[PDB]
C-alpha cells in the first residue's frame, strides 16, 4: 500500500527607514555640498541587501 | 477581526505540485 503527507511555506517581512532634519541638512549643505537625501536612500538601498 | 488592519483577511492555500516514489532496482545480473 501507500501513504502520503504534507508541508507547507510562508514569507515574511522587513521595513526600515531614515530620517534627517532640515536645519542640520542646510548647515552642511552650506558648508560642504554634500546631499544628505541622496547619501541616506542609497545607503538604505545597500544596506536592505547586505542585511538578508 | 477587522479588514482594514490587513489580518482579518482569511487568505487560502496553493496546491504548487506533488512528488510521486523513485524507481527501484539494481545491478546484479553481471555474475
Amino acid at each position: 500500500n501507500h501513504e502520503m503527507k504534507k508541508y507547507t511555506l510562508f514569507p515574511s517581512q522587513f521595513v526600515i527607514a531614515a530620517e534627517h532634519t532640515v536645519q542640520a541638512a542646510y548647515e552642511a549643505q552650506r558648508e560642504f555640498g554634500l546631499d544628505l537625501g541622496s547619501l541616506q536612500f542609497r545607503t538604505l538601498k545597500e544596506y536592505l541587501s547586505h542585511e538578508q | 477581526e477587522m479588514m482594514s488592519v490587513s489580518d482579518g483577511v482569511m487568505r487560502l492555500p496553493l496546491f504548487l505540485a506533488m512528488i510521486l516514489p523513485v524507481q527501484l532496482g539494481a545491478a546484479t545480473a553481471d555474475a
